[PDB]
């Protein structure tokens, strides 16, 4: 007979984390509640105010499918 | 980021319209 993290190049993780932090800040503006907000963001990241969450979910889905195809291709 | 900023502006305009109604 590490490709999973390789496809992201660790940049995608940081970018998605910062963008999820800004989106969670916008959602929080809209203690454990923030943790549940990040839980929602990461929940969308793995594919398990309303409009922003919907668009964020769509972008997360597209990103997930793209990540899957690129990870399969790279593997 | 741009979509989030414009999304916040669109949400602000929509909320202001709903508040005006």
């Amino acid at each position: 007979n590490s490709a999973f993290l390789e496809p992201f190049s660790a940049d995608v993780w940081v970018m998605m984390f910062v963008m999820l932090l800004i989106v969670s800040a916008v959602a929080v503006f809209v203690s454990f509640t923030i943790g549940k907000a990040i839980w929602l963001l990461w929940g969308l990241v793995f594919n398990n105010s309303k409009i922003m969450v919907s668009v964020w979910a769509f972008f997360a889905v597209i990103f997930l499918a793209s990540y899957t195809a690129n990870l399969a291709a790279f593997m | 980021a741009g979509g989030i900023v414009a999304g916040i502006f669109l949400i602000f305009i929509e909320i202001a319209y709903k508040s005006r109604a």
